[PDB]
């Protein structure tokens, strides 16, 4: 899955929407 | 950019935030 990914640090809200549909 | 700290819950309304209107994948039903 994809949870432990940014709470953590910060990822890159780009690839964040490639976590859409 | 700008975002502090996202898992789950908040990668989920930050998601949407970024989903603008497009839905995503957290979890399945069964």
């Amino acid at each position: 899955g994809a949870v432990e990914q940014c709470c953590t640090s910060i990822c890159s809200l780009y690839q964040l929407e490639n976590y859409c549909n | 950019f700008v975002n502090q700290h996202l898992c789950g819950s908040d990668l989920v309304e930050a998601l949407y935030l970024v989903c603008g209107e497009r839905g995503f994948f957290y979890t399945k039903p069964t």
